[PDB]
């Protein structure tokens, strides 16, 4: 299989998307450079629900485009 | 007998049988006149019959084949096909020679005697496929949450219809299951009951089985 | 794991893992015609099957009790054909809802009815049973 | 047709399962007898998956028996590292010994079909013309053996001679028949049935022997065969030579 | 990608940590500022690591098709 | 559907009795009306004097 | 009638036509009450006798059909039903023990 560097792009700004959410919602920044245990569970979990949402996200854009259509 | 412990096992019987006195049990065996022929006969009919293998020599070894015709053994001998290596009776070497008999009978749930007046099992079949597809019907979505097709094999349990699915297919030919699993899958695709559409009901005589207090139709007694 | 497992116990775990991932495959094909219903909210799910234990755990004691296969079944039969009516009309709204506030109020009715008179109808055959 | 109605409530089978006396099956997390379950529908455009096919049957194929070409070498492969780990050409001796063929097999196979001698009363067993088979049905003797006879494409009929049994396979018709072999033995048969071409040519070969040769049959040949796994021998066969014992 | 893509990620990151220095405390610059920069740079190349191994998974995680495993 | 007590299993004294009270039915039965004995043998009875 | 121990159901005795009597004419329930009954051939009059044909029974009904240890055992209703057929082990067990029972002399 192979990928496109438009789909790249697209997971790579969906990936800063996450991250800044994780940060902002986690507080990583107020660490001393290492994450917390709760700051890493919490990095997990936000990381997980920020992956389900691009997902969702992506497939409600993608059936609003097909309701569209069809 | 006079001990009072007599019959009970000595604690770390070895059971080991070396250096045992042959002499103290010959009162209790009595040989037949013949017994040296009847050694050597014995002898011949176990190998005959029991060494159904053959030595082999290119592997040096023990061979088996696919039963064949006499003939085919016999003036074609020089075309033997499919030679693989004779396993043996028992992994164990245990011998194999027990009178064999007919099996504990598996529970029924769709008689056989309630068609076995004909010959043919067809309705048979079809009354064992309706029941089986009534049942997986009912239990088709729990099977992989539920049932045997778990994933945590600790957990596997026996599917609901495995003795209907057992007796059906006992009941029903190859062709036949396969042309009615084709006419259960399009029933289950429509996902239609048999209590949705049943209005037969209304159309039969009364019987007395049919009594309002069904629980009070039996009468118990021990 | 898959690792940790020889040939036929990877196959045996292929094996359910494949069978329990069926429908995802059937995810794929879809028919046009079918006239599109939103489903059932998981939250309903949870409340009916929660209604559905409580009238369980009611009827766990006639049941165990009880020793006519007969007795069960007309239990059964009565409640089911209530239960049926109640579900009947649910199914009913859900099918021509519009909006996921039709689907959440049908929802709470079938529970409410579930919980209210259903209750009253299973005490009475509890009682008579 | 139609669509999956949003919810179902379906009452689990009462009394189906008799083996601890528990008429309730079902029974919920919460340990109460479970009566009624409610079956909800996820996706209103999605399709079914097709029933799995549960079944399967061990199938063999029994033909005609089919003229040989060459006589090839018997040739193992080592370890699939077709490199020929072992090689030879085995002949059957008088004592039954799978020795080394000293002549030319195929000049002998050659040479018999070419021209071999006839009697008077030779017997049928030693002269077979439209009767060898690639595979004989193997069975145990004196027992019970019920056979779904059943037919394809028309109306055959198995008629075994030496058992004095005739089933007709019909189609349509699961015609359970029962077969109970007095004896060991080996038997031959045609179609008693005008199958069409090869009304002439339809062998059947019955053989059944001692319970324990059967079983030896069954643990060397059907037993490795509809297993599912790995075809290796240790991990099937042998496998199975320690999962099954009578 | 480009390198652009990570000029963009440069800009994002170089705005978290000024949020996180100088977000609530408006003041002097500093080496103080200086080292705060870079242990919110090190935190949040760590949390950017994070949440693409845990999405990565996630996503990796959904099934996609059938087992196989050859 | 209300249960009764179900009764313990039949000592020999009962299943004497019982052995007497189904002897005593069987002779009961007069030649004329012939009725197979089985065990609807009694409602079917009752249903032809019925019927009578 | 193969497995029991007269010739003809005349020859069965009175218990077997009691046995005639237990159960409806269309089940199998009548040939396992006459084996209960042959069972019960000078047992019923003995108490140890009685017993020993209880266990014989359950014996036979295990022999009869495939049934896990225990499950005889667990039956809750030894009473049976007319329209009972020979399909379970415990139905079996519950046959032979009415066959017993019904045996006098
Ligand atoms: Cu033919
Ligand atoms: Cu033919």
């Amino acid at each position: 299989t192979e990928v496109s560097n438009h789909n790249y792009t697209q997971a790579v700004a969906y990936l800063n998307r996450a991250t800044s959410s994780c940060v902002k919602k986690c507080d990583s920044l107020n660490n001393n450079g290492s994450l917390s245990s709760k700051q890493e569970s919490c990095l997990k979990t936000c990381a997980e629900n920020h992956a389900i949402a691009t997902k969702i996200h992506a497939e409600y854009i993608r059936k609003l485009a097909e309701s569209k259509y069809l | 007998d006079l001990p009072a412990d007599y019959g009970k096992m000595p604690a770390g019987y070895n059971f080991l049988t070396r250096g045992k006195d042959w002499r103290e049990y010959d009162k209790d065996f009595i040989l037949r006149t013949d017994a040296v022929w009847e050694k050597f006969q014995l002898e011949h009919f176990f190998r005959n019959y029991m060494k159904c293998f053959f030595f082999d020599h290119g592997l040096k070894k023990y061979q088996m084949f696919e039963p064949e015709d006499m003939y085919t053994v016999v003036f074609e001998g020089w075309a033997l096909d499919d030679l693989i290596t004779f396993p043996g009776f028992t992994p164990t070497g245990r011998t194999n020679s027990y009178q064999i008999g007919l099996s504990p009978r598996q529970r029924t749930v769709v008689p056989t005697q309630t068609f076995y007046q004909m010959q043919d099992y067809y309705m048979l079949c079809g009354l064992r496929f309706e029941r089986w597809f009534r049942c997986d019907l009912v239990y088709h979505d729990q099977r992989h949450t539920k049932f045997d097709q778990v994933k945590n094999q600790k957990n596997y349990k026996t599917y609901p219809c495995y003795r209907e699915y057992y007796e059906a297919q006992y009941a029903c030919q190859d062709d036949m299951f396969d042309f009615l699993m084709e006419l259960a899958y399009a029933r289950r695709a429509a996902d239609n009951f048999e209590s949705d559409f049943a209005s037969h009901e209304l159309t039969t005589l009364p019987t007395f089985y049919d009594t309002p207090k069904a629980a009070e139709r039996k009468t118990y007694t021990y | 794991n898959v690792e940790e497992m020889d040939t036929i116990q990877k196959m045996n775990y292929e094996a359910t893992v494949n069978m329990g991932r069926q429908d995802l495959i059937t995810r794929e094909y879809t028919f046009y015609s079918d006239y599109e219903f939103i489903p059932i909210q998981e939250d309903r799910k949870q409340q009916m099957e929660d209604a559905l234990n409580n009238l369980h755990k009611i009827i766990h004691p006639t049941v165990t009790q009880l020793k006519k296969k007969a007795n069960v079944q007309e239990i059964q039969d009565r409640v089911f054909r209530k239960l049926q009516g109640w579900e009947g009309e649910l199914n009913t709204c859900v099918f021509s809802a519009k909006n996921v506030r039709d689907s959440n109020f049908c929802a709470d009715r079938f529970t409410n009815r579930i919980n209210t008179e259903g209750v009253e109808f299973v005490k009475q055959i509890l009682r008579e049973y | 047709p139609g669509e999956v109605l949003p919810l179902r409530i379906i009452k689990y089978p009462l009394g189906l399962e008799t083996i601890h006396n528990n008429i309730f099956e079902n029974t919920n997390n919460e340990g109460n007898v479970e009566l009624f379950r409610l079956r909800f529908n996820s996706n209103s455009s999605k399709m079914q998956h097709k029933l799995v096919q549960d079944t399967i049957y061990l199938t063999l194929k029994q033909k005609r028996y089919n003229r040989k070409k060459v006589v090839a070498p018997q040739i193992k492969y080592y370890k699939k590292t077709d490199l020929v780990k072992y090689t030879g050409k085995p002949y059957l001796s008088n004592d039954k010994l799978l020795k080394q063929s000293i002549y030319d097999q195929t000049t002998q196979y050659k040479l018999i079909k070419k021209n071999k001698k006839r009697g008077e009363l030779i017997p049928v067993t030693l002269a077979r013309r439209i009767l060898r088979t690639k595979k004989t049905l193997v069975l145990p003797a004196h027992v019970n053996i019920t056979l779904i006879t059943n037919s394809y494409d028309i109306v055959h009929s198995w008629f075994i001679p030496g058992l004095g049994i005739k089933l007709d396979c019909v189609p349509g018709r699961s015609t359970h028949h029962t077969f109970f072999i007095d004896n060991v033995g080996f038997y031959y048969g045609q179609c008693a049935e005008i199958c069409g071409r090869y009304h002439h040519h339809m062998p059947i070969r019955v053989c059944a022997l001692p319970f324990e040769h059967f079983l030896l049959w069954w643990n060397t040949f059907g037993l490795p065969k509809m297993l599912n796994t790995v075809s290796r021998k240790r991990f099937e066969t042998h496998y199975e030579l320690r999962k099954y014992s009578w | 990608m480009d390198p652009v893509l990570g000029d963009v990620i440069a800009t994002r990151i170089y705005k978290a940590c000024f949020k996180h220095v100088y977000g609530k405390n408006m003041k002097a610059y500093s080496e103080k500022d200086e080292a705060k920069f870079d242990q919110c740079l090190t935190s949040y190349v760590e949390s950017y690591k994070s949440v693409t191994n845990h999405f990565i998974t996630y996503l990796g995680q959904l099934p996609k098709k059938g087992l196989s495993l050859d | 559907g209300f249960e009764t007590v179900v009764p313990a299993p039949p000592t020999r004294d009962d299943e004497l009795r019982m052995i007497k009270a189904t002897e005593e039915q069987f002779l009961q039965q007069p030649r004329y009306k012939l009725y197979m004995n089985e065990a609807h043998r009694i409602a079917k009875m009752n249903h032809g004097d019925r019927h009578n | 009638m193969a497995q029991t121990a007269h010739q003809n159901r005349y020859q069965g005795g009175l218990c077997y036509a009691q046995c005639n009597e237990l159960f409806s004419f269309w089940n199998p329930s009548i040939q396992q009450c006459w084996k209960g009954c042959d069972f019960g051939v000078g047992r019923v009059n003995d108490p140890e006798g009685r017993i020993e044909a209880q266990q014989m029974c359950k014996r036979w009904a295990a022999e009869l059909y495939w049934t896990y240890k225990g499950e005889l055992d667990t039956i809750k209703d030894l009473r049976v039903h007319a329209d009972m057929y020979p399909t379970t082990p415990q139905n079996v067990y519950r046959a032979c023990l009415a066959g017993v029972r019904r045996q006098k002399f």
